[PDB]
RNA sequence: CUCAGCUUCUUAGGAGA
RNA sequence: UCUCCUAAGAAGCUG
C-alpha cells in the first residue's frame, strides 16, 4: 500500500509539472483567443464595428 | 449591465497588450494603463465602453502585431 | 458714566464670549475655554476712521489688588515687553472705585491661538479664521475652498500657517525680555499664555510677589510646553536662516564641510528658551536616560530646521586597508540626536574579515562616493547620487483572468444587474514613473515638535501597557528566522538571499556584529519595491527591503520581546491572536471588559507610515528598548537607538537605481514595524484622553474623584518633574476602566463609557481629530472613523473584517466575515498564469472557502451564496482533475478523503472554540 | 552514517558559498574605489578640520558627471536651458539627453511645440565644466 | 520582489498510548 | 490505529 502512495505522489508531481509547462507555453495564443471570445460575447455595436473595420483593413 | 464583462475584457486586453511588448513605449503604456484603471473604477457602462473602444483601438492599430483575421473566423 | 469715563480712558469707539485660559489653583486646573469677566473694551480707530487691532481694556478692581498690581507694574514698568497700564479712580455712587486700563492690547492672546490650533474642529474654527484674516495670513475668500485646512488635500495651508511664524518668534523674544525684567526686579510669578497678547506684550501681574531684586524667578513650564507644537507648525524660527536674522536679507551661506552645530544650537536655546530650567544636551549621546533623550531630541528637532540639509547623515572618513583608500562612515549627524561618533574606528587596517567586509559593503558611503551626482526634479526629496548611468522605470502588470471561475459563477447567477455583490478588487497596473511617485508621498512628513511635558507623562502611561512582557538580548543561536528565502537588501541581493548570509556567518560572527552595533553606527540602504497585490484602490504600494545587517542585529535585539507580545492573550495588543476557533469572540469579549455605558468606536490613521513624526517613532523605539535594563548599559542602549534611527528612520533609500534621503516615517519592512505602530497608536489614544480631560471645565465636573484626577493630572504634567508612579498607576487604571482598547498595528477598537465621553471625561472622535491635527499633521475625516452604539452589532470593521453575532450550537458567538467582493476578486483574478488552471490550485480555493464560510450566516442570501459557489467549484475541480488523471494515465485517484472539502462541516469546525 | 555525510556535504557547500560571496564583496569594494576622483576627494578631505565630512557633499563637490531627471518642459526651461547650465555652484555642459525609452533626444527637439511628442521624463547627462 | 501574525494541505522524522 | 513535536515544500488571509 505504501508503494501505491509513492507512485500516486510521483504521478501527481508529473501531472503538475506537465500542466504547468503547457499552461505557461501557450500563454500568448491562449490570451488572444480569450480576448476575442470575450469581445464576441460583449456584442457591442462600436466594438464590433471597429473589429470588422480592422478585419477589412481599415485600421486607425 | 455588462459592467463586469467589460471590466474582465479590459483586464484581458491590457494583458494582451503587455504581452505584445507595449511597455517598450512609455507614452503608449501610460495611456493604456490610464484607460485600464479608469475602466476598472468605472460606475457607468457607457463611459467604460467608450474607454474600452479607446483601449482596443491601440491593439488594432498595430495591425502586423496580432492577426485579427485568423483570431476571429 | 458713559461720557467722562470714555474721555478718561482716551479716538476710541464706545463699548458672552469664551476665551482659552490656562488655570491652576486649589480648586480647578486645566487649559480650557471659560467665560470672560466683565470688562470695558474700547476699540481704537485709526486717524482715517479705520478700526485697528488695538483695544483699551478697563476693569474695576478692589483696593488691595489695585495697589498690588500698581506696585508690581511700577517695578516692571520700564520693560518694553510689558503693555502700558493706566491706574485711576472713578466716582460711582459718590465714592471713588479703582480701575485698571490695560492699553492697546490685541483682540486675542497667545492662549487663544494655541487652543485654536491644538483643539481644532473644522466646524467651529471661527477664532482661527479671525486670527488668520486679521494678521494678513489669508483672506475670507480663502475659506470658501473645500478642505482649506487639510494638510494632504490642501498642502498650501502650511504657507498660511507659516505666515504666523514671525509673530510667534517676536512673542518668544518678548517673553525672554519679560523674564529678564522679572529676575532683575526680584519678582516671582508664573507666566501663562493667556496673559500675553499676540503682539507679545504681558499685562497681568495679579499673582506676582516681590523678592530681593536680583533673585526673581519666572515659571515658564506650562507656557513653553503648551506653545511648543505651534513653533514647528507655524515655522517660527525661519528667520534664523537669514543673515542677521532679518527676513529681508539673503540666506546664510554655511560651509559645506561643516556638520557640528553644537554652538549654534546652544545659542538658539539661550536666545529663545533662556529660562527653561532643565538641562539641554545638543548631542543626545550625553543624555542621562531615555526621558532626557526625548527631552533634548525635542529641542534638536526644533533647531535642526535652521541648518543646511546637506550637513545631516553619515560622516565619512578616509581609511587605508592593504594600503588602498576606502571612504567609510565613522559617525552620523542626526536631526534629533545630534552628532554621534563611532568608538571603534580603525585606520590602516591589515585585512578585512567577513564581518568588516559586510559592514563596508552595507555602508552607503562607497556607493554614494562612486556614484554620479543626481538632480531628480520629479520629487522634492533630497537626492544623493545616481549609482547607474541610466534610470530604471519599473512598471506594474495587470492581473490574470481566471475565466473558468468567472463563467462558473455567472452560470450560478452571479454578477447580475442590481445585485449587492459586485467586483471591486482588481490588479491595477502602473506606468514607469510610479515607484518614485509613491516615494514622493514622504512629503507629508514634516518636522513636528511635541508638547514635551505631556509626552513625558504619556510615555509612562504607555509603558504601563507593556509591563506583562519580557525582553532582552539573545544569542545568535536563539534567533528564529521564519523564511530564509527572502531578499537580503542592497547590495546583498545581487549575491544571494538571506540564507546565504545566515549560513556564511557563524554564530560567533553574528554575535560579533551585534556587539559591534552596540558601540558603532552602521548606516544601511533600504530598497523600495513595488507590491503586486489585489486591491480596491488605484494607489500603488511600495515595500521597504532593509539590509541584512540591520535585520540581523534588530532581530537579535528585539525578537524576545516581540515573541513575548505575540504569545500573550487577553492584552490590549492583539498581535499574534488567531481569529479562528473562537479567537474573534474572545477578543471582543476581552475588549468589552465590563465598561459601564459601553459604546464602540474605531479609527485608522491616514498616511500612517508616511506621516508619523520622528519624535513618536523615537518614543516607540525607547519604549520597546526599556526591556534591556539589565542586559545593556546606557551607552549600549543609546547606540542601539542610533543604529535604529540611521537604518529605518532617516536612512538612504534605493529607488530605481538612485539614492535618496528619507525624511522620516516608519519603514514598513523592518523588524519591529507592527509593534512600533501599536506603541504609536496607544500613545495617540492616551494623548487624546489627556487632552479630553484637561480641556474640560473643572467647575462643571460633578464627580469629585474625576475633578481631583484632573487636578493631579495637571500637576503631574506641568508642575511635577519626577515621575509620580502612584498617579501613573491610577490614571492607567482609570483608562482601563473607562477606555478599553484593542490594538493591532495602526488599527484600533475602543469600548468606552459613553456618559464620560459626552461629559468630556474620556476621549471621543473629535479629540482624536484634534490630536492628529496638531501632533501628526493629518486631518482625519469622519468617514474614516466609525461609532457603534449597539454592542450586539460588534465593531463596524477591524482588520478589514465585519462582525456578526450568530447562534453556534446553544450560545451566541461573534464571527468575522470579509467583503464578498474581496473573495470573489481573489477567485477571479490571480497574479500568476499557472494559478488560472484550477485543477492545480484546489488548496487555494479551500483556503478562500475557509475565509468565506461565515458569509453563510449572513441575512443576505447573495452574501451566503459565495461559500456555496466555492464549494461547488471545489467539487467541479476535483471531478475535472480525476477525469484528466484517468485520461492521461489508466489509473484511479482513489482519494476518498477529499469529499470533506465540499461539505460545510470541515469549514464550520474552523470557528468552533473546541480547538 | 548517511546523516553525517549529508551534514559534511552541507558544511562544504556553505564554506564554498562563503568564499564565493567574500570574493564577490571584495571585488565590488575594490572596483568602486577606482571610479572616484582622487584629486577632489583629497582636496576636500584635507580641507576638513578633523577628516570627517558629511557624505551628502561628496557627490556635490567631487562628482565629474551629473544626471538630471526632468518631468516636463517647464522644469527643463527652468533648470537646464541651453547647452550649459549652473548647478551646485558649478558649471555643467550637456553631454547627452535621452527620453524615458532610453532614446537620444536632440536639444533642438525640446521645444514647446514638440514637447507633446517626447517621452517624458528626459534624462540629461552633463560633465563638470572648467576641467 | 520587505517585516510580522494566523490558517490549510503534503512529505520526512522523533516520542507516547 | 491515535495524539503531540522537529524540519522541508505549496497555498490563502491580515496590517
Ligand atoms: C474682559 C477682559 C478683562 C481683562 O482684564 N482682560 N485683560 C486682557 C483681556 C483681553 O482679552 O485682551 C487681550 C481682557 N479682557
Ligand atoms: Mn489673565
Ligand atoms: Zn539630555
Ligand atoms: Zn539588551
Amino acid at each position: 500500500r505504501k508503494l501505491e502512495k509513492m507512485a500516486d505522489q510521483a504521478m501527481t508531481q508529473m501531472y503538475k509539472q506537465a500542466r504547468s509547462e503547457d499552461k505557461r507555453a501557450k500563454v500568448t495564443s491562449a490570451m488572444q483567443t480569450m480576448l476575442f471570445t470575450m469581445l464576441r460575447k460583449l456584442d457591442n455595436d462600436a466594438l464590433n464595428n471597429i473589429i470588422n473595420n480592422a478585419r477589412d483593413g481599415c485600421v486607425p | 449591465s455588462k459592467m463586469s464583462d467589460v471590466k474582465c475584457t479590459s483586464v484581458v486586453l491590457l494583458s494582451v497588450l503587455q504581452q505584445l511588448r507595449v511597455e517598450s513605449s512609455s507614452k503608449l503604456w501610460a495611456q493604456c494603463v490610464q484607460l485600464h484603471n479608469d475602466i476598472l473604477l468605472a460606475k457607468d457602462t457607457t463611459e467604460a465602453f467608450e474607454k474600452m473602444v479607446s483601449l482596443l483601438s491601440v491593439l488594432l492599430s498595430m495591425q502586423g502585431a496580432v492577426d485579427i483575421n485568423k483570431l476571429c473566423e | 458714566d458713559a461720557q467722562s469715563f470714555l474721555n478718561r480712558v482716551c479716538r476710541l469707539t464706545p463699548c458672552v464670549v469664551y476665551r482659552a485660559f490656562d488655570i491652576y489653583n486649589d480648586k480647578v486646573a486645566g487649559f480650557a475655554k471659560f467665560l470672560k469677566t466683565n470688562c470695558c473694551r474700547f476699540q481704537e480707530k485709526d486717524e482715517d476712521d479705520n478700526l485697528i487691532d488695538s483695544y483699551f481694556v478697563v476693569k474695576r478692581h478692589t483696593f488691595s489688588n489695585y495697589q498690588h498690581e500698581e506696585t508690581i507694574y511700577n517695578l516692571l514698568k520700564d520693560c518694553p515687553a510689558v503693555a502700558k497700564h493706566d491706574f485711576f479712580k472713578f466716582r460711582i455712587d459718590g465714592d471713588m472705585v479703582p480701575h485698571i486700563s490695560r492699553q492697546r492690547l490685541t483682540k486675542y492672546t497667545m492662549a487663544d491661538l494655541v487652543y485654536a490650533l491644538r483643539h481644532f474642529d473644522e466646524g467651529n474654527c471661527d477664532t482661527l479664521k479671525e486670527i488668520l484674516v486679521t494678521y494678513n495670513c489669508c483672506d475670507d475668500d480663502y475659506f470658501n475652498k473645500k478642505d482649506w485646512y487639510d494638510f494632504v488635500e490642501n498642502p498650501d495651508i502650511l504657507r498660511v500657517y507659516a505666515n504666523l511664524g514671525e509673530r510667534v518668534r517676536q512673542a518668544l523674544l518678548k517673553t525672554v525680555q519679560f523674564c529678564d525684567a522679572m529676575r532683575n526686579a526680584g519678582i516671582v510669578g508664573v507666566l501663562t499664555l493667556d496673559n500675553q497678547d499676540l503682539n507679545g506684550n504681558w499685562y497681568d501681574f495679579g499673582d506676582f510677589i516681590q523678592t530681593t531684586p536680583g533673585s526673581g524667578v519666572p515659571v515658564v513650564d506650562s507656557y513653553y510646553s503648551l506653545l511648543m507644537p505651534i513653533l514647528t507648525l507655524t515655522r517660527a524660527l525661519t528667520a534664523e536662516s537669514h543673515v542677521d536674522t532679518d527676513l529681508t536679507k539673503p540666506y546664510i551661506k554655511w560651509d559645506l564641510l561643516k556638520y557640528d552645530f553644537t554652538e549654534e544650537r546652544l545659542k538658539l536655546f539661550d536666545r529663545y528658551f533662556k529660562y527653561w530650567d532643565q538641562t539641554y544636551h545638543p548631542n543626545c549621546v550625553n543624555c542621562l536616560d531615555d526621558r532626557c533623550i526625548l527631552h533634548c531630541a525635542n529641542f534638536n528637532v526644533l533647531f535642526s530646521t535652521v541648518f543646511p540639509p546637506t550637513s545631516f547623515g553619515p560622516l565619512v572618513r578616509k581609511i587605508f586597508v592593504d594600503g588602498v583608500p576606502f571612504v567609510v562612515s565613522t559617525g552620523y549627524h542626526f536631526r534629533e540626536l545630534g552628532v554621534v561618533h563611532n568608538q571603534d574606528v580603525n585606520l590602516h587596517s591589515s585585512r578585512l574579515s567577513f564581518k568588516e567586509l559586510l559592514v563596508y559593503a552595507a555602508d552607503p558611503a562607497m556607493h554614494a562616493a562612486s556614484g554620479n551626482l543626481l538632480l531628480d526634479k520629479r520629487t522634492t526629496c533630497f537626492s544623493v547620487a545616481a549609482l547607474t548611468n541610466n534610470v530604471a522605470f519599473q512598471t506594474v502588470k495587470p492581473g490574470n483572468f481566471n475565466k473558468d471561475f468567472y463563467d462558473f459563477a455567472v452560470s450560478k447567477g452571479f454578477f447580475k444587474e442590481g445585485s449587492s455583490v459586485e467586483l471591486k478588487h482588481f490588479f491595477f497596473a502602473q506606468d514607469g514613473n510610479a515607484a518614485i511617485s509613491d516615494y514622493d508621498y514622504y512629503r507629508y512628513n514634516l518636522p513636528t515638535m511635541c508638547d514635551i511635558r505631556q509626552l513625558l507623562f504619556v510615555v509612562e502611561v504607555v509603558d504601563k501597557y507593556f509591563d506583562c512582557y519580557d525582553g532582552g538580548c539573545i544569542n545568535a543561536n536563539q534567533v528564529i528566522v521564519n523564511n530564509l528565502d527572502k531578499s537580503a537588501g542592497f547590495p546583498f541581493n545581487k549575491w544571494g538571499k538571506a540564507r546565504l548570509y545566515y549560513d556564511s556567518m557563524s554564530y560567533e560572527d553574528q554575535d560579533a556584529l551585534f556587539a559591534y552595533t552596540k558601540r558603532n553606527v552602521i548606516p544601511t540602504i533600504t530598497q523600495m519595491n513595488l507590491k503586486y497585490a489585489i486591491s480596491a484602490k488605484n494607489r500603488a504600494r511600495t515595500v521597504a527591503g532593509v539590509s541584512i545587517c540591520s535585520t540581523m542585529t534588530n532581530r537579535q535585539f528585539h525578537q524576545k520581546l516581540l515573541k513575548s507580545i505575540a504569545a500573550t492573550r487577553g492584552a490590549t495588543v492583539v498581535i499574534g491572536t488567531s481569529k479562528f476557533y473562537g479567537g474573534w469572540h474572545n477578543m471582543l469579549k476581552t475588549v468589552y471588559s465590563d465598561v459601564e455605558n459601553p459604546h464602540l468606536m474605531g479609527w485608522d490613521y491616514p498616511k500612517c507610515d508616511r506621516a508619523m513624526p520622528n519624535m513618536l517613532r523615537i518614543m516607540a523605539s525607547l519604549v520597546l528598548a526599556r526591556k534591556h535594563t539589565t542586559c545593556c548599559s546606557l551607552s549600549h542602549r543609546f547606540y542601539r537607538l542610533a543604529n535604529e534611527c540611521a537604518q529605518v528612520l532617516s536612512e538612504m533609500v534605493m529607488c530605481g537605481g538612485s539614492l535618496y534621503v528619507k525624511p522620516g516615517g516608519t519603514s514598513s519592512g523592518d523588524a519591529t514595524t507592527a509593534y512600533a505602530n501599536s506603541v504609536f497608536n496607544i500613545c495617540q489614544a492616551v494623548t487624546a484622553n489627556v487632552n479630553a480631560l484637561l480641556s474640560t471645565d473643572g467647575n462643571k465636573i460633578a464627580d469629585k474623584y474625576v475633578r481631583n484626577l484632573q487636578h493631579r493630572l495637571y500637576e503631574c504634567l506641568y508642575r511635577n518633574r519626577d515621575v509620580d508612579t502612584d498617579f501613573v498607576n491610577e490614571f492607567y487604571a482609570y483608562l482601563r476602566k473607562h477606555f478599553s482598547m484593542m490594538i493591532l498595528s495602526d488599527d484600533a477598537v475602543v469600548c468606552f463609557n459613553s456618559t464620560y465621553a459626552s461629559q468630556g471625561l474620556v476621549a471621543s472622535i473629535k479629540n482624536f481629530k484634534s490630536v492628529l491635527y496638531y501632533q501628526n499633521n493629518v486631518f482625519m475625516s469622519e468617514a474614516k472613523c466609525w461609532t457603534e452604539t449597539d454592542l450586539t452589532k460588534g465593531p463596524h470593521e477591524f482588520c478589514s473584517q465585519h462582525t456578526m453575532l450568530v447562534k453556534q450550537g446553544d450560545d451566541y458567538v461573534y464571527l468575522p466575515y470579509p467583503d464578498p467582493s474581496r473573495i470573489l476578486g481573489a477567485g477571479c483574478f490571480v497574479d500568476d498564469i499557472v494559478k488560472t488552471d484550477g485543477t492545480l490550485m484546489i488548496e487555494r480555493f479551500v483556503s478562500l472557502a475557509i475565509d468565506a464560510y461565515p458569509l453563510t450566516k449572513h441575512p443576505n442570501q447573495e452574501y451566503a451564496d459565495v461559500f456555496h459557489l466555492y464549494l461547488q467549484y471545489i467539487r467541479k475541480l476535483h471531478d475535472e482533475l480525476t477525469g484528466h488523471m484517468l485520461d492521461m494515465y489508466s489509473v484511479m485517484l482513489t482519494n476518498d478523503n477529499t469529499s470533506r472539502y465540499w461539505e460545510p462541516e470541515f469549514y464550520e469546525a474552523m470557528y468552533t472554540p473546541h480547538t | 552514517a548517511d546523516q553525517a555525510m549529508t551534514q559534511m556535504y552541507k558544511q562544504a557547500r556553505s564554506e564554498d558559498k562563503r568564499a564565493k560571496v567574500t570574493s564577490a564583496m571584495q571585488t565590488m569594494l575594490f572596483t568602486m574605489l577606482r571610479k572616484l576622483d582622487n584629486d577632489a576627494l583629497n582636496n576636500i578631505i584635507n580641507n576638513a578640520r578633523d577628516g570627517c565630512v558629511p557624505l551628502n557633499i561628496i557627490p556635490l563637490t567631487t562628482a565629474a558627471k551629473l544626471m538630471v531627471v526632468i518631468p516636463d518642459y517647464n522644469t527643463y526651461k527652468n533648470t537646464c536651458d541651453g547647452t550649459t547650465f549652473t548647478y551646485a555652484s558649478a558649471l555643467w555642459e550637456i553631454q547627452q539627453v535621452v527620453d524615458a525609452d532610453s532614446k537620444i533626444v536632440q536639444l533642438s527637439e525640446i521645444s514647446m511645440d514638440n514637447s507633446p511628442n517626447l517621452a517624458w521624463p528626459l534624462i540629461v547627462t552633463a560633465l563638470r565644466a572648467n576641467s
